[PDB]
RNA sequence: AGGGGAUCGAAGAUGAUCAGAUACCGUCGUAGUCUUAACCAUAAACUAUGCCGACUAGGGAUCGGGUGGUGUUUUUUUAAUGACCCACUCGGCACCUUACGAGAAAUCAAAGUCUUUGGGUUCUGGGGGGAGUAUGGUCGCAAGGCUGAAACUUAAAGGAAUUG
């Protein structure tokens, strides 16, 4: 329809396009404080967390690597952050 | 076969749109007129005409057809375009939508009497 | 400027409830897509009416500015809207042309249909293609009742509105009849309806 | 000039898809250029189910149903009337009917 | 794009362009093979005086239908047989 | 690859004016496009432009009132003298009236008939008409 | 006489459009010759060629003509008709006719300096229906028609004193050429000059105002 | 004739002029 | 893009606007350093010394956090390998295509693989060679390159 | 388009669309001008004021002149909120 | 060069057809078709559309991957979990409609952003024949490939559409 405004767009048509394509390139990602049971620690693991990680204090899984964003165990709590 | 060719469906539209009120639906006293209203040549081809003439005023009488535009269907056609009220539907009796509709008033600088429900996201 | 006697009052929106228009199509094209509210999980996407009826509000402003009504066109093609359209020529001048368009009628002066209109309004531009591609020949603005999967080239005037209800094309009609009639002249003041339904508008069978 | 947009064929991003033989004649021809008809027929004729069933020894049969792939070649499809010369504005409809 | 090196470096590239896609006219070919002087009974002239040799009746080519008159005479410059037209009606009374 | 980030620039400006768009956006927003364009802000051939400043280069949108008809590149700078620059003029622009061809010049960017009032040449960048 | 058919030949017949400028101001489609035969008295006609074209037949060849005709006042109006008739009076009579519908305005403009008045185009604009690309070049006074033989005629009839022609294509092809620079004739106005940057007030149209007795039933 | 058997012709020929070529050198 | 590839992917990372620290970070520049030495005594990549950090602890980037990058950080505290990650990893890669050839003789696709990884390393050693990274006068000599990279 | 003692010299002025500023051709047989009424109280308007636009043939062609009646309603006041500028 | 060698099958044998038939059709049938070690480097090797890059118009599928759903389905009837549906997104093979545009047109969303002529870059062509010929050089075991003329001849050859 010939007129947009390319300066304020709607976060609607930002979540619908792409990361890149973006008038302000950014990540779509995010940090979880994720809290096992084993642990009393707090680690901060990425959304597609792309490595098994364990704990600085206990030996335990809590992510698994998958092509996007990995899958939390099911007995583990995850905070947002 | 005795299908009409294209001399006797046009002539008999021609003196249906100009003489359908002389015209009359039996077809032995249509014939006659024919003579007096057109100067049809030949007895048979005015047979033919009158016999297509009564034909299409016998559709006529099962209401109007398209094609075929006389002098009384005009004005009855005009009757029906002088319908006026008195008054017409949407009035002040009692806007119904979502908030777009209060920035139609609020935006630009009106007054008008919103009943503002939002429709179901 | 606009007075405050426009209001969409719930009696005019049960009759927009009541005709469907809300509801429409279950595609939206790019030039119809701000006319569009949200989606639906049955998959029937929604027109917002204040919008329709503020675009109807525009399109009665532009047929009210000619001074003669006779050379104003409706268009119909199909049996969904003859009713309608002969029912609007039936208050004001408005020459219709119901059923088939004969192309020719806008340009080709010879022809007993050729016209001279300042203004056609057609029923849908998908039904009525062969009238807005002759409309763009004489420079004839064109009023448009479009769908959402409605092409809308060489209109002007897009009311969006519902064509798959039977009531909705025919108070989509009424409600542009209605607006000429107040804009033009001989209408009394807002406060109080028709005195009968407007089911002397739609199409019925037979 | 080209007469079709997809030339004659189904091939888009291959080259060489495999060779295949017409049932008619034998010609060697490409597996998405031949004109392939799923020939899905009774082994039976429908004249000769009556006396089939009045020769019947079960109550109840199964009236089988033969199958083939029959793969033509643009003339022998032609020739035994699979497919026909159409009109030009008729070139670009996919539909089977 | 449009296929040609459009750099302001390029110069390189449009004089062996040019000089290489201009061997394909018809006279600066003839111009840079002199063909003119190699293959031509004409030594790089416009006329040569000849003797002539025979006299030799050429039917023309369809639809035409004469015979033209032509003589064949041997050229001096060179020493190449040429065959040539004697212009207007015969003339072969006039020329032996 | 982006040989000349003026080049596509000015493609799609062209590209929005002939669809006859109000607005185009336009990347990745150097200053030599942003020094171009502040040639076609002061003659009135487009809008004020919005430069939107991250930090990957960036990109800009270009507000365009229709007065452009055509903005073409001279690819590549090609050096121009004095008596070089009225030669360039009848052939680039379609009228000896208007039509402006922008050079690069150690004075600045500037269009040619400032360029020629200074007197001082440079190396053709683009032409606006 | 002539009685008018549509509402533009009402108006030209009962006065109320002075001049064909109004017109073309609004883009008025004409439909009648005599629209632009009473409102612009002084119109001259010009034959360019006869190409008699044919069709294969079962008898044989059945063959038309094909006139092409130039019209035009040097006022800045020119007018392009090709019609195809079976006899060559025919087809110049007909030529002529939609020659006469055809008339489009030309822009005559200023090469430098703003003196007097104009003499060419006011800017170089392409033609172009099949190879034929005309392209026409604002040139200096004095400087004559420089063009083809028949887009001279083309451009005398278009009132123009001193232009440049740079024709390329299969230019022989006179009918094409004739349409090619007809085009360029049309696009002259088409072109946005600085000078013209000032927003109007769009006045109304003529047929909009003089409804009260245009196409009176 | 095709552009294939011209071809094959002036094949025929290469090898024959070939041949001949060989047998007086 | 892709340069011995038909591909024209635009798989990427996009970091935020955000040139300082976020907010729930905790670390600092000189407690995520001796993280950064210790997994490089570990002797990992540089690729993979950002990916611990990013996933193991709350460390985005070293940019981001620190004043400076992974491999500089390595070069800075003296922990910097002989060659590049990026010249590492496709001599490693040609080097396993290698030891496939001699028992898959008719591989001619895994033979054209190496003229694809041999010009990709000659490339970026050629890059190096100019910008120092590399010594001079160094050639990829086709044979003793598992030396280099074990 | 004056000369040079002014005088102004011409055929006429040529109009402009007011969707994308394009001059209206001579032959634009696609280009139109819109007239709308202006209104005042009791619902009731007045004629001999109008607000007139005009639209080319090459936006009518793009089927874009719909959200362009749209944007000429909102610059000015014809309707209030029809066309977002942010989409 | 060696192994293998079932079918099909150049050559060849015939048997028919036909005026002839050493071609089509029939039955055999050698090389070949398979492999491994070497050569050749040609195809209507074609999307007859170089490659990279940007922009312009809409749509709906589909491949692969990824995101989101208080969506469905599976032993327990939101608890151990893949596929499907919808909204998207990136990349791909493409397709349909309209062409603003382009083109000689067929057609093309690229063949568009090309007389309002310049994003970068490589190669090729200059009327048809002669002719991809002769010669020379190089590569090849050879067949042949790559480069590659001229003399002479001709006013047309050719492309796309229209009618008969």
């Amino acid at each position: 329809v010939l007129v947009q405004d390319l300066l304020h767009p709607t976060a609607a048509s930002e979540a619908r396009k792409h990361k890149l394509k973006t008038l302000v390139q950014g990540p779509r990602s995010y940090f979880l404080d994720v809290k096992c049971p084993g642990c009393l620690n707090i680690t901060t693991v990425f959304s597609h967390a792309q490595t098994a990680v364990t704990c600085e204090s206990c030996s335990t899984i809590l992510c698994t690597p998958t092509g996007g964003k990995a899958k939390l165990s099911e007995g583990t709590s995850f905070r947002r952050k | 076969g005795r299908v009409r060719t294209k001399t006797v469906k046009r002539a008999s539209k021609a003196l249906i749109e100009r003489y359908y009120p002389k015209l009359t639906l039996d077809f032995q006293t249509n014939k006659r007129l024919c003579d007096e209203i057109a100067t049809i040549q030949s007895k048979r081809l005015r047979n033919k005409i009158a016999g297509y003439t009564t034909h299409l005023m016998k559709r006529i009488q099962k209401g109007p057809v398209r094609g075929i535009s006389f002098k009384l269907q005009e004005e009855e056609r005009e009757r029906k375009d002088q319908y006026v009220p008195e008054v017409s539907a949407l009035d002040l009796s009692r806007l119904n939508v979502d908030n777009q509709t209060s920035d139609l008033v609020k935006s630009l600088g009106l007054k008008l009497p919103l009943s503002v429900i939002n429709v179901s996201a | 400027s606009l007075p405050a006697t426009f209001d969409l009052t719930p009696e005019d929106a049960q009759l927009l409830l009541a005709a469907n228009t809300h509801l429409g199509a279950r595609n939206v094209q790019v030039h119809q897509e701000p006319y569009v509210f949200n989606a639906r999980p049955d998959g029937v996407h929604v027109i917002n009416v204040g919008k329709t009826w503020e675009k109807l509000v525009l399109a009665a402003r532009i047929i009210a500015a000619i001074p003669n009504p006779e050379d104003v066109v409706a268009i119909s093609s199909r049996t969904f809207g003859q009713r309608a359209v002969l029912k609007f020529a039936a208050h004001t001048g408005a020459t219709p042309i119901a059923g088939r368009f004969t192309p020719g009628s806008f340009t080709n002066y010879i022809t007993r249909s050729f016209k001279e209109p300042r203004l056609v309004i057609v029923t849908d531009p998908r039904s009525d293609a062969q009238a807005i591609k002759e409309a763009s020949y004489v420079n004839i603005p064109v009023i448009a009742l479009t769908d959402l999967d409605s092409p809308s080239e060489f209109v002007d005037v897009a009311i969006p509105c519902n064509n798959r209800g039977k009531h909705s094309i025919g108070l989509i009609w009424y409600l542009l009849a209605r607006e000429v009639l107040r804009l033009r002249g001989a209408l009394v003041d807002r406060t109080q309806p028709w005195s009968i339904m407007p089911d002397l508008y739609f199409y019925r069978d037979p | 000039p080209k007469k079709r947009a997809s030339n004659g064929r189904n091939k888009k991003g291959r080259g060489h898809v495999k060779p295949v033989r017409c049932v008619n004649c034998s010609k060697s021809i490409p597996k998405d250029k031949a004109i392939k008809r799923m020939a899905i027929r009774n082994i039976v004729e429908a004249a000769a189910v009556r006396d089939l069933s009045e020769a019947s020894v079960y109550p109840e049969y199964a009236l089988p149903k033969t199958y083939n792939k029959l793969h033509y070649c643009v003339s022998c499809a032609i020739h035994a009337r699979i497919v026909r010369v159409r009109s030009r504005e008729d070139r670009k409809n996919r539909a089977p009917p | 794009g449009k296929g040609k090196p459009r750099g302001l470096n390029s110069a390189r590239k449009l004089r062996v362009h040019r000089r290489n896609n201009r061997w394909a006219e018809n006279n600066y070919k003839k111009r840079l093979l002199g063909t003119a002087f190699k293959s031509s009974p004409f030594g790089g002239s416009s006329h040569a005086k000849g003797i002539v040799l025979e006299k030799l009746g050429i039917e023309s080519k369809q639809p035409n239908s004469a015979i033209r008159k032509c003589v064949r005479v041997q050229l001096i410059k060179n020493g190449k047989k040429v065959t040539a037209f004697v212009p207007n009606d015969g003339c072969l009374n006039f020329v032996d | 690859t982006r040989s000349s980030v003026l080049a596509d620039a000015l493609n799609a400006i062209n590209n929005a004016e002939k669809t006859g768009k109000r607005q185009v956006l336009i990347r990745p927003s150097s200053k030599v496009i942003i020094k171009f364009l502040q040639v076609m802000q002061k003659h009135g051939y487009i809008g004020e432009f919005e430069y939107i400043d991250d930090h990957r280069s960036g990109k800009i949108v270009v507000q365009l009132n229709g007065r452009l008809n055509k903005c073409g590149v001279i690819s590549p700078r090609f050096n121009v003298k004095i008596g070089d620059i009225e030669k360039w003029t009848a052939n680039l622009l379609p009228a000896r009236q208007f039509g402006y061809v922008i050079l690069t010049t150690s004075a600045g960017i500037m269009d040619h008939e400032e360029a020629r009032r200074k007197h001082v040449s440079g190396k053709i960048l683009g032409f606006v008409y | 006489g002539w009685v008018p058919v549509t509402k533009l030949g009402r108006l030209v017949k009962a006065g109320k459009i002075t001049t064909i400028e109004e017109i073309f101001l609004h883009s008025l489609p004409v439909k009648e010759f005599q629209i632009i035969d009473t409102l612009l008295p002084g119109l001259q006609d010009e034959v360019m060629n006869i190409k008699p074209v044919q069709k294969q037949t079962r008898a044989g060849q059945r063959t038309r003509f094909k006139a092409v005709v130039v019209v035009g006042d040097s006022n800045g109006h020119v007018g392009l008709g090709i019609k195809t008739a079976k006899e060559v009076a025919g087809a110049i009579r007909a030529g002529i006719i939609i020659a006469k519908l055809s008339v489009i305005p030309i822009r005559r403009g200023y090469w430098g300096t703003n003196l007097g008045q104009p003499h060419s185009l006011a800017t170089k604009t392409t033609g172009k229906c099949g190879s034929v690309t005309v392209r026409l070049i604002p040139a200096p006074r004095g400087s004559g028609i420089v063009a083809s033989p028949a887009v001279k005629k083309l451009l005398q009839l278009a009132g123009v004193e001193d232009v440049y022609t740079q024709s390329n294509g299969k230019t022989r092809t006179l009918e094409n050429t004739l349409k090619a620079a007809f085009v360029a004739i049309g696009n002259t106005y088409g072109f946005l000059t600085p000078n013209l940057w000032a927003e109007q007030p769009l006045p109304v149209s003529p047929l909009d105002i003089y409804s009260d007795e245009a196409s009176a039933q | 004739m095709r552009a294939k058997w011209r071809k094959k012709r002036t094949r025929r020929l290469k090898r024959k002029r070939r041949k001949v070529r060989a047998r007086s050198k | 893009g892709r340069m011995h590839s038909a591909g024209k992917g635009i798989s990427s990372s996009a970091i935020p606007y955000s040139r300082n620290a976020p907010a729930w970070f905790k670390l600092s520049s000189e407690s995520v350093i001796e993280q950064i030495v210790k997994y490089a005594r570990k002797g990992l990549t540089p690729s993979q010394i950002g990916v611990l950090l990013r996933d193991a602890h709350g460390v985005t980037q070293a940019r981001v956090i620190t004043g400076n990058k992974i491999m500089r950080i390595l070069k800075s505290n003296g922990l910097a390998p002989e060659i590049p990650e990026d010249l590492y990893y496709l001599i490693k890669k040609a080097v396993s295509v290698r030891k496939h050839l001699e028992r898959n003789r008719k591989d001619k696709d895994a033979k054209f693989r190496l003229i694809l990884i041999e010009s990709r390393i000659h490339r970026l050693a050629r890059y190096y060679r100019t910008v120092a990274v590399l010594p001079p006068n160094w050639k990829y000599e086709s044979a003793t390159a598992s030396a280099l990279v074990n | 388009m004056e000369n040079d003692k002014g005088q102004l010299v011409e055929l006429y002025v040529p109009r402009k669309c007011s969707a994308t500023n394009r001059i209206i051709k001579a032959d634009d047989h696609a280009s139109v001008q819109i007239n709308v009424a202006k209104v005042d109280e009791e619902g009731r308007a007045i004629p001999g004021e109008y607000v007139t636009y005009a639209l080319s043939g090459y936006v009518r062609s793009r089927g874009e002149s719909d959200d362009s009646l749209n944007r000429l309603a909102q610059n000015d006041g014809l309707l209030k909120n029809v066309w977002s500028y942010s989409r």
